[PDB]
């Protein structure tokens, strides 16, 4: 290829390249998608986790149905690829989950989509913890209920849950009726005072945007078998068939800019690592929360050896997430997880407070996956035999119980992404290495985080109660380019564009400010969103 | 609702002068794919301006039954006037009352039909109308049959027209009157064979499943899919029970049209107790994009198999139907299940919303190629419906463009 | 073609059950001769034990031989039937899967985690017991 020319391009088909590309597209830009997977189709995915071993699939395995490519590898650890080096003082609570492949990570999430409180974007100015988004939430509430309809969201329409984000208009779903596992757990946690609350999901609960309704599988993480979720793959296919051009296998890795700081070109590989200069007149990477500081320190050229969009020494730093401990235990009281989706329902009571000053918001989550393969691992494991068996397979089953409470991260600068200096793929390309540390303030919500979760297990009369001594990861990627006004304190400004370049705009988790006490991908969908108004009027 | 209401109802108006589910009531600008090319359907609305404020009694009439607009410009076959010609005077009255009070007016002219030559000349339909035998007595009552037969045959015959798809047509492309309710291609679906035959038509169904089928659209052997969800989703669902008998008594009394080679009903196809083996599909794992999964039953058993399970013997809800003893999959030409494939089945019966997720090249939620969805539906076929049906990746193909070309749209040269 | 009766047999007798797929005792024959080729003398050896001392259920089979160095391939067997897989790394191949016997006795309320339960809504519906067995 000579050159592959274009208006418009998005490093990235994930969920936020996606709605950027159609969105961009909708309006006539001719838009570019690079993604640095390959052509992902979910029947094949589901048919690779149909035949996952069943030890993987008690276990919460997501990776093994998306192949690691060489080129572009992704996490995965059962075998432990080694992709995601995590070091620190809480290593384990960093081994994110991310896919690579047109659609992104997303082709696996619960569809949890959240609205994020107002006071989550000025934690900073209310608490003086945290840092500060450039905008408000009223600011971003256009956008976030555009992406809303966009995906086709569910939630609680009249309901006074919780206090939550206000709402201009209503879902465009009903929550779907919870299962009796669902139902069973909101009663305990109401004795012990907990609200338990429906949890908006990217999902049908009526027929949608020509996606059937959700007939409750109960895998939504990692598959849709009839797609009644929303994937990212949908905006990639609706953005490629207006127009946009999509190639997978396009790994950038480093872009030319004048003496403007202007870029004026990117280049990326194939798996047979071939360069191809792209050259559009305004860039987007919308890789993720850790891909996006890892393409940027890994582009630096003559003009900015520090790394592209690293004059403020933070692109990569201030790594977020949402620190979650889970716990699994088995309940006294037959619960039968599994009707509906994996995330229905999620105690919200503790969102928000005056205690965020001290210690971190939770989001107690109890994870409605269906625990057949658990309980027959569990049941074949202690050498049972005959009916005694089928009985304990029956029973834990019935009884299987999985609880989790998340919290938020502060702004740690020396949370980096610098790029291994040992360890390289197939392209040249050294991993993501994150030398990440949770802080204080996590210990200390993670003090009564602990006892909160004893105690609701105590009120199902638990038994065999395990509870992870660390911290399990949730794959909220957030932070990496904060964003704010001052380009020596921040990288990115209030539309998304870095300081350093103009041209250049980021749509990805690496541009949230607060990693906020809940999910986060509603809020990345808005922030494309957006970007994308920030590009619509750059170009005309 | 009024009498005009009903009429408009049953005669199913509202089906094509309303462009989708969104667009203005009855606005026109619906894309109708003829053979020649797509025609769009006007705007009826009393407006003075864009709709037929202007039209009187008369020329209500005209256009109505004769396919004679205003101005005298003959109307397209799209309009099913061969099929309103019998209708009756009063109800021809009651449905001008109903459209010139009834409905909203809506300034938003409708788009211009554009066809090649000679179908872009709108007068050449006077010959194709002397030549269809479409005159036309106004309908009278049949006193050799009962009530009940009478209002049937009117409901289908001339409201709701069901003859104009269920009725195939001739090289000249008009109602072919020996062949009655025989089933037609009617481009990238085909309706059944709906005669009284036991095996080739509907005679073998009960008048129960008949019922369900004409009210609910859902029966436990047979879903409306495609211009029949339509169909009832517009117009059969609205109809008062008495409406329905009234049909079903009709439907179990015209005249039989067996087809060749066929000899078990299209609902009585039991399936193989067959399925595929899970060890080899461990071979293709770490291996995305199914291109390498050419074999047929475990692609069904990935694409398709979540709802209607491996047995295809359908949800035990009956939300999703047994693939089993299905008329879709036991009919001998498999158009229907190819249609049902690329396109899918969205029909919303009573606010409630069956959605195939559609598994076309435009696919959202899984797209698959011509030669994939080929296998596919052979497997399904062999295992679930009529072995004797045999699938190509050209006849998919064929599906997608909208059916055989039909002799006469060759002339477009 | 004995070895897959015999196979068969033994298998129906350990699990407890009878409804079981050729195809996947085939699959699960072939997985386990190409594990190890001793498997036939083995299985013929165990064959040849039950019809001597004239087994009638598989708890006796499970509790007589402990220290038998034969009950681990019974142990394994019964791991396969109830499972599908054979060895236990990510890289294990699945043989059993929507059929597995470990999915089948909760089959008739939890969903079998992608193949859809019956309708789009069924879980708004209360569960039946836990100490109520549905088949097989
Ligand atoms: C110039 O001279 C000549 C003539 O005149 C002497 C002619 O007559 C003709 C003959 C050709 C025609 C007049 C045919 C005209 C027909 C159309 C333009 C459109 C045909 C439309 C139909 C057959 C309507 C029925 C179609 C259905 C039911 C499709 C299903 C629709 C939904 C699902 C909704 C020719 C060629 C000609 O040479
Ligand atoms: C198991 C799991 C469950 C989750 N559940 C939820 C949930 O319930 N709710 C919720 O809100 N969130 C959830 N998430 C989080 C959610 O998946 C992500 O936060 C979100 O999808 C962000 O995706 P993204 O498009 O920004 O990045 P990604 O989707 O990770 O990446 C987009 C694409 O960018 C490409 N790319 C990356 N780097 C480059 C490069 N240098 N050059 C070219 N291309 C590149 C990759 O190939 C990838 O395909 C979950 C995540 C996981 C892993
Ligand atoms: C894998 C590609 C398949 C195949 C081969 C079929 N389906 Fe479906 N299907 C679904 C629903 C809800 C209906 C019927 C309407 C309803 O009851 O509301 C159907 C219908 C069919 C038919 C019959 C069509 C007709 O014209 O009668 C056939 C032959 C058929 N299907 C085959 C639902 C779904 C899905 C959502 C869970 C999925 C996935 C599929 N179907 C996939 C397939
Ligand atoms: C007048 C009210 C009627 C009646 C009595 C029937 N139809 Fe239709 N129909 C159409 C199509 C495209 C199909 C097939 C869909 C698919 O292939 O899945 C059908 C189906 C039927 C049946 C089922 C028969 C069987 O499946 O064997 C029956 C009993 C039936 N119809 C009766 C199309 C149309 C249509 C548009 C062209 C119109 C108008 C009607 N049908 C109207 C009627
Ligand atoms: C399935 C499609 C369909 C149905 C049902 C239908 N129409 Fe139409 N109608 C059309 C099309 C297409 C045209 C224009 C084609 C032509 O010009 O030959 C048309 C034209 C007309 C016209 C001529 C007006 C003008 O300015 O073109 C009138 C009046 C009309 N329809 C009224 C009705 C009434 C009343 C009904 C009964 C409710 C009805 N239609 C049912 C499709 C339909
Ligand atoms: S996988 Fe899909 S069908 Fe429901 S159970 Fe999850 S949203």
């Amino acid at each position: 290829n000579e050159t592959l020319s274009a208006d418009v391009v998005i490093i990235g088909a994930g969920i936020c390249g996606s709605l950027l590309a159609h969105k961009l597209v909708r309006n006539g830009l001719s838009v570019l998608l690079l993604d640095a997977g390959p052509r992902r189709d979910r029947s094949q995915i589901v048919e690779n986790w149909r035949n996952m071993p069943p030890d993987n699939k008690s276990q919460y395995d997501y990776a093994t149905p998306y192949p690691s490519v060489p080129w572009a590898p992704h996490t995965n650890y059962f075998p432990d690829n080694n992709y995601l080096i995590v070091k620190g003082p809480d290593r384990t609570a960093y081994k994110q989950g991310i896919i690579k492949g047109v659609g992104g990570t997303t082709w696996h999430w619960a569809a949890s989509s959240w609205r994020y409180l107002p006071n989550d974007f000025k934690l900073h100015s209310t608490y003086g913890v945290g840092r500060d988004y450039a905008m408000s939430y009223d600011e971003l509430e256009p956008y976030y209920y555009e992406a809303e309809c966009e995906m086709g969201v569910m939630g609680p329409n009249g309901e006074e849950i919780t206090p939550s984000a206000p709402r201009q208009n209503p879902w465009p779903m009903t929550s779907m009726p919870y299962g009796y596992g669902d139902r069973t757990f909101t009663e305990i946690v109401s004795k012990l005072g907990f609200s338990n609350t429906p949890v908006p999901q990217a999902r049908n609960s009526r027929p949608y945007d020509g996606r059937p309704q959700c007939c409750g599988n109960n895998n939504c993480m990692p598959i849709c078998p009839i797609g009644a979720m929303y994937n990212g793959v949908y905006a990639a296919i609706k953005a490629e068939k207006l127009g946009a051009k999509i190639i997978p296998n396009a790994v950038v890795y480093a872009m030319e800019t004048d003496a403007k700081n202007r870029i004026t070109a990117i280049s990326f590989y194939d798996p047979d690592k071939q360069s191809h200069r792209v050259v559009a007149k305004t860039f987007v990477i919308a890789a993720n929360g850790i891909e996006t500081p890892k393409l940027l320190l890994l582009a630096a050229n003559d003009r900015n050896p520090h790394g592209i969009a690293n004059s403020s020494d933070l692109v990569g730093r201030n790594m977020m997430d949402h620190p979650g401990i889970g716990m699994s235990f088995q309940s006294a009281e037959p619960i039968w997880a599994g009707g509906g989706s994996v995330q229905m329902s999620s105690i919200t009571n503790f969102r928000d407070g005056d205690f965020r000053s001290e210690y971190a918001a939770t989001q107690i989550g109890y994870n409605n996956t269906a625990q057949n393969s658990r309980a027959g691992m569990k049941a074949l494991s202690m050498g049972l035999v005959g009916k005694k068996l089928d009985e304990e397979i029956r029973r834990r089953t019935a009884h299987g119980v999985d609880i989790y409470a998340n919290h938020e991260v502060l702004p740690d600068p020396n949370n980096r992404l610098v790029l291994s200096k040992d360890y390289k793929d197939a392209l040249g390309i050294p991993h993501p290495e994150v030398t990440y540390d949770v802080g204080e303030y996590v210990r200390k919500s993670a003090a009564i985080s602990r006892q909160r979760l004893m105690d609701i297990a105590k009120a199902m009369g638990g038994t065999e109660i395990e509870m992870t001594p660390y911290f399990t990861p949730n794959q909220h990627i957030t932070g990496g380019t904060i964003m704010g006004h001052d380009p020596r304190d921040s990288v990115v400004d209030k539309w998304l564009r870095t300081h350093d370049h103009s041209n250049l705009f980021l749509a990805t988790g690496a541009t949230m400010a607060a990693s906020g006490t809940v999910n986060s991908t509603l809020t990345m969908a808005a922030l494309s969103l957006r970007a994308a108004d920030a590009i619509l009027n750059d170009l005309k | 609702i009024s009498r005009g209401h009903y009429l408009a109802i049953a005669a199913d108006c509202a089906a094509c002068h309303t462009n989708g589910r969104d667009g203005q009531f009855l606005a026109g600008g619906y894309a109708i794919s003829s053979p020649m090319g797509n025609i769009y359907s006007t705007n009826i609305t009393p407006s003075k301006t864009h709709g037929i404020g202007n039209y009187t009694l008369e020329q209500f009439s005209k256009a109505l039954r004769h396919g004679i607009r205003a101005d005298g410009a003959q109307l397209y076959p799209a309009m099913p006037y061969d099929a309103y010609n019998r209708l009756t005077d009063e109800d021809v009255k009651s449905l001008y009352a109903y459209i010139m009070t009834e409905v909203k007016p809506v300034d938003a002219p409708s788009p211009k039909t554009q066809l090649p030559f000679p179908f872009s000349i709108r007068a050449s339909l006077g010959i194709w109308k002397i030549a269809a035998r479409i005159e036309g007595k106004p309908y009278v009552f049949d006193h050799t049959h009962n009530d009940d037969w009478n209002r049937g045959r009117y409901l289908v015959d001339e409201l709701a027209h069901c003859g104009e798809c269920h009725t195939p047509r001739n090289f000249l492309l008009a109602p072919n009157q020996s062949a009655y309710l025989a089933g037609a291609d009617i481009g990238s679906w085909r309706a059944p064979n709906i005669t009284n035959a036991p095996q080739s038509g509907i005679g073998s169904w009960s008048d129960q499943d008949l019922f369900q089928y004409l009210k609910t659209g859902k029966t436990a052997h047979a879903r409306a899919a495609g211009p029949m969800a339509e169909a009832i989703e517009h117009s059969l669902q609205y109809l008062p029970d008495a409406d329905i008998s009234a049909i079903v008594t009709y439907l179990r009394s015209v005249p039989a049209k067996a087809e060749s080679g066929q000899t078990v009903a299209n609902f009585e196809h039991a399936g193989r107790p067959s399925s595929y083996s899970v060890a080899n599909a461990n071979s293709r794992r770490s291996n995305s994009t199914l291109t390498k999964t050419t074999d047929g039953a475990a692609l069904y058993e990935a694409v398709c198999a979540s709802c209607h399970q491996s047995d295809g013997k359908g949800s035990k809800d009956g939300y999703y139907p047994s693939l089993v003893g299905n008329t879709t999959t036991g009919q001998l030409n498999p158009n229907d299940l190819i249609a049902s494939i690329l396109y899918g089945v969205d029909r919303t019966t009573d606010n409630h919303e069956i959605l195939m997720p559609a598994f076309g090249p435009d696919s959202l939620v899984q797209p698959l190629t011509d030669e994939q969805i080929a296998t596919i539906a052979d497997y399904v076929l062999s295992h679930f419906g009529n072995a004797q049906a045999t699938v190509s990746a050209d006849a998919v193909k064929q599906v997608r463009a909208g059916g055989k070309q039909v002799p006469l749209a060759k002339l477009a040269s | 073609r004995d070895s897959i009766s015999d196979f068969m047999q033994l298998s129906a007798f350990a699990t407890g059950h009878k409804n079981l797929d050729l195809n996947i005792g085939s699959a699960l024959l072939l997985a386990f001769e190409a594990q190890k080729h001793d498997f036939s003398t083995q299985i013929k050896a165990l064959r040849e034990h039950i019809t001597k001392n004239n087994y009638q259920d598989v708890e006796a089979l499970d509790a007589a031989m402990k220290d038998d160095p034969l009950h681990p391939t019974l142990i394994q067997i019964i791991r396969a039937w109830y499972s599908g897989v054979i060895e236990d790394e990510t890289n294990a191949k699945v043989y059993a899967f929507e059929k597995a016997l470990m999915y089948q006795p909760s089959r008739d309320v939890v969903v079998i985690p992608t193949y859809a339960h019956n309708g789009p809504n069924y879980w708004v519906s209360e569960p039946a017991s836990v100490d109520v067995m549905p088949a097989f």
